[PDB]
RNA sequence: GCAGUCAAGCGUUCAUAGCGACAUUGCUUUUUGAUUCUUCGAUGUCGGCUCUUCCUAUCAUACCGAAGCAGAAUUCGGUAAGCGUUGGAUUGUUCACCCACUAAUAGGGAACGUGAGCUGGGUUUAGACCGUCGUGAGACAGGUUAGUUUUACCCUACUGAUGAAUGUUACCGCAAUAGUAAUUGAACUUAGUACGAGAGGAACAGUUCAUUCGGAUAAUUGGUUUUUGCGGCUGUCUGAUCA
């Protein structure tokens, strides 16, 4: 028998299987395509998601209905500590894909990547990299041997970085190590760049910029085990149904005498690796930059932190990317921001924008005020000090 | 939305499905309308075609002059009372629902329109805008 | 960019904050949040709601 | 020359445009064939200003005024008002108008001499209208229609009115307005004639559905 | 039910743009028959709701060929199911015909899919009514009403979740394999141009939005509320208060 009314499926068979991610750090599966002409730089960046806020900007889209007119839209603020390099690693192209042939670590690693290797830091003898730090006693014949082998071989060059988790209002103290590919020409130049930038700050005023489309890779918010209505979208059954009205009703035909892989079942919803492309950056704000939240129309001295801090996160005194729209991943997750794979000639990209108003009212209620000086103006003096 | 309308309207919220009786807000003689489908609407299994502000609906008349009764006629929604989002920031909603009878090109069968008219309707339908009173 | 004043309490309304209401006589009302709106749809008199502005402006509060 | 013009499919020029003696206000969302009929015969006579009013494109029915004034409603923003202040010359008088009864273009059907408005507008706004425009404001409805802006196009030479109108009210408005009136239609007999075309002393742009017997009566009564 | 081959004639003329008589070769198993090999120490027996997958004899979409294709609309066909195929009234419906939108309202299979998934309107136990037939008990190829639908805690399949061992342990990765996803319309423009005697009247590229789907989020908006968080109110009980 045919379906008697034919409908679009529930859910998407390409985001299968829906098991949980490896860890909270989402692997970047692929990096932008390399051309050996650009100056040497990074491809991705690691940060932490601080929440959302509201942006009033002048839409400038010729031929639209709101041309040169104010709109409001949502942005996510993703926090940015200056990410610091602690090593490089080169891969040789083999007939079974790229294979890491050697890796080189820096000289004096910070205690955060020394905290990353230990499940039990407090018991430990804290002996991370001791017999590797002893390899700098001579002029460095082993280490320069390793770098000459990376120069001779290894068509691609990736760099082990980590975030500086202590500069964050988090409470974790452990840094997430990662790899980042490079875009410059002539891999000797890449690895000399890496050897120069061992243990050096790399801030986002060099990797990203204003108005540019970036992809964002993170792990989904976790909602645990889940039933098949809210997971897949399947119709609830009527009121009258014995044995469960929030289900898939029919599992399948008689023959195939097995349950198909494409029917909707109950399982894990959330905590998957997701990737969302073409997100526009509206601000690249800086930590030493006082008054992040002023604008050329606004001009009042305030940060992008809401009154009373971001909910569940803290207060941004750090750099930040401020990116249009939503983003996969909730607050306090390691979010990886990546340069675009293709050049985006679409006129939704390449729209050079500047903001007009950043919302910094309290996200913890219905925020009636943006700055506390404004509240002391409006609400007036109280039963406190005077 | 649909053929014969002038301009493109950004998506505003659908709060009037098949069967909604709206307080007909012109002097044409109809006292109320009754949505029977929406021009330009799409198809999904067990989904009612819903109307919104400014959209053209086929509708009938359940009251009024008995010349106007018992016949399917085009109509145009001018108030919604389900809150839709303008791009400039606001979510906004009228006191009630409303509608005016039209021809398939957009002319008012009546002459005058009473009360408010939402501007996302008046910009899409020109003939309504001229007979309109309060815009927004 | 305009800072709209409220219709019920008297607070200030940032862009994208609260609803807009058009009563059928086309007198448009703006509401700060869900609170002052849902009080206004009870037809409360804002001159006798003790935390609003037209209350405090009338009894000379500060 | 009653030039026939589409606004991209439609033939009511009075919706998307406001034609006066010193200024011409037009919508922004149009092609060159909508503006060639204006810019060929006008050329270097009056400034044509591309703008919007109150977040719409119906600025012919939103604002209403004469050679001396341009009255703007509530929802017109700061940037639109500043661009119209810098674009239009200093002879016109622009004023924000507070009324919740209609839009201003549907209410006011006026010229340089005599205004006819909606009968339900109050006294404080009427004093503002007669102050800014400098026009003795009168209060009348044509053929029962309370919107005189939709069924009456007015100029200093003459005027086109609602097609189903008795001769007695035509003679009363000919004694009041001191102009001769002839009841006619526009755009293959469309009854909405207050928006079907614009007119001033030099130009009267009509719609493409206007045939020759309607156009001859229009160019006879407005005396181009 | 579908498709050929031949081809008398229609089609202004002209067998084959499209059709096609008289004949004739087949395919299919979504009909119904014929048989009765399996099941009567019992595979739960109509319809709908739900949900996945598959075929193609394609309705729409993509790209093209032919015309009695000027344009527009159509008609015949080729690769192709990749993706989509509806909301309603009456009826238990399958089918059905209607209203209305739509780009389109294609056809089917999977134990005439799917009852330890549902509902139980129909059929088909026992009650009862009417008509007809019967001498009667009762029969109905007919109408109407009222009528209980049980179990998963096994193996497997599927979806999710851990896991001993290849020196231990941790971090950073590669990729075999397996899945995949986007879809479609409207308006403006080209443009009352091309094409046309006129009536009528497009397309290619561009711009702005939208339909169905999919994944995410929660600033704002709405919903939920045991923050029983704050305020109010009834009845009673703490002697009244306060709580």
């Amino acid at each position: 028998s045919h379906r008697k009314y034919e409908a679009p499926r529930h859910g998407h068979l390409g985001f299968l299987p829906r098991k949980r991610a490896a860890s909270i750090r989402a692997r970047v599966k692929a990096f932008p395509k390399d051309d050996r002409s650009k100056p040497v730089a990074l491809t991705s960046f690691l940060g932490y998601k601080a929440g959302m806020t509201t942006i009033v900007r002048d839409l400038d889209r010729p031929g639209s209905k709101f041309h040169k007119r104010e709109v409001v839209e949502a942005v996510t603020v993703v926090d940015t500590p200056p990410v610091v390099v602690v090593g490089v690693v080169g891969y040789v192209e083999t007939p079974r894909g790229l294979r890491s042939l050697t890796t080189v670590w820096a000289e004096h690693l910070s205690d955060e990547v020394k905290r990353r290797f230990y499940k039990n830091w407090y018991k430990s003898k804290k002996k991370a990299f001791t017999k590797y730090s002893a390899k700098y006693a001579q002029d460095g014949a082993g280490i320069e041997r390793e770098l000459a082998r990376i120069k001779k071989y290894a068509s691609v060059v990736r760099v082990l970085v980590h975030t500086q988790i202590r500069k964050t209002p988090l409470a974790q103290k452990k840094a997430h190590l990662a790899e980042i590919q490079l875009n410059g020409g002539s891999i000797s130049e890449k690895v000399d760049w890496a050897r120069e930038h061992f243990e050096k700050t790399v801030a986002v005023d060099s990797v990203f910029e204003q108005n540019e489309m970036i992809d964002a890779i993170a792990v989904t918010k976790g909602h645990g085990f889940e039933g098949v209505t809210h997971r897949w979208g399947t119709k609830k059954l009527p009121r009258k149904t014995h044995r469960g009205l929030r289900k898939v009703a029919c599992i399948g035909a008689w023959h195939p005498a097995h349950v198909m892989w494409s029917v909707a079942r109950a399982g894990q919803r959330g905590y998957h690796s997701r990737t969302s492309i073409n997100h526009k950056i509206y601000r690249v704000g800086k930590g030493d930059d006082e008054a992040n939240g002023a604008t050329s129309f606004d001009r009042t001295k305030k940060t992008i932190t809401p009154m009373g801090g971001f909910v569940h996160y803290g207060e941004i005194k750090n750099d930040f990317i401020m990116v249009k729209g939503c983003i996969p991943g909730n607050r306090k997750r390691i979010v990886t921001l990546r340069k675009s794979l293709y050049t985006n000639t679409s006129r939704k990209a390449l729209e050079e924008v500047s903001l007009k108003w950043i919302d910094t009212a309290s996200k913890f209620g219905k925020g009636r005020f943006q700055t506390p000086a404004e509240k002391h103006a409006f609400m007036g003096t109280l039963k406190k000090d005077l | 939305s649909g053929n014969g309308a002038q301009g493109t309207k950004f998506r505003i919220s659908l709060g009037l499905p098949v069967g909604a009786i709206m307080n007909c807000a012109d002097n044409s003689g109809a006292r109320n309308l009754y949505i029977i489908a929406v021009k330009g609407s799409g198809s999904r299994l067990n989904r009612l075609p819903a109307a919104s502000l400014g959209d053209m609906v086929m509708a009938t008349v359940k009251k009024g002059k008995p010349e106007l009764r018992k016949k399917v006629m085009p109509a145009i929604v001018v108030r919604q009372a389900k809150s839709w989002r303008r791009r400039d920031g606001v979510f906004l909603y009228f006191e009630d629902n409303a509608g005016v009878i039209a021809n398939p090109k957009g002319e008012m069968k009546g002459s005058a329109i009473t009360g408010p008219v939402g501007k996302e309707c008046a910009d899409l339908w020109p003939r309504v805008a001229s007979n309109s009173g309060v815009v927004v | 960019m305009k800072v709209e004043i409220d219709s019920f309490s008297g607070a200030k309304i940032y862009p994208g904050r609260g609803t807009l209401f058009v009563r059928g006589d086309s007198k448009i009302f703006r509401f700060q949040n869900s609170k002052s709106a849902s009080l206004f749809k009870q037809r409360k008199n804002p001159r006798r709601i003790a935390w609003t502005v037209l209350f405090r402006k009338h009894h000379k509060k500060g | 020359m009653a030039t026939r013009t589409q606004f991209e499919n439609s033939n009511e020029i009075g919706v998307f445009s406001k034609l006066t003696n010193t200024y011409c206000l037009v919508a922004v969302g149009g092609s060159e064939n909508f503006y060639s009929a204006f810019e060929a015969e006008l050329g270097d006579a009056i400034p044509i200003v591309h703008t919007t009013i109150a977040g719409t494109r119906i600025i012919g029915r939103m604002t209403a005024g004469n050679r001396r004034g341009l009255l703007v409603p509530t929802q017109t923003t700061d940037q639109e008002l500043q661009h119209l202040r810098n674009s239009l010359p200093d002879s016109v008088k622009i004023q924000r108008v507070e009324e919740r009864l209609s839009a201003l273009g549907n209410v006011i059907c006026c010229n340089d001499y005599v205004a006819l408005v909606h009968p339900d507008i109050d006294r404080e706004t009427e004093e503002l209208i007669s102050d800014v425009l400098g026009v003795e404001v009168f209060r009348q409805t044509i053929s029962g229609n309370i919107l005189v802006g939709s069924y009456c196009s007015l100029s200093n030479q003459g005027g086109l009115v609602h097609p189903q109108t008795s001769v007695q009210d035509q003679e009363e408005l000919s004694s009041l307005l001191q102009v001769p009136l002839v009841a006619g239609t526009v755009n293959r007999g469309s009854s909405v004639v207050g928006a079907g075309m614009v007119v001033n002393d030099y130009l009267a742009v009509t719609g493409l559905d206007t045939t020759a017997p309607e156009l001859s009566v229009i160019e006879s009564i407005f005396r181009l």
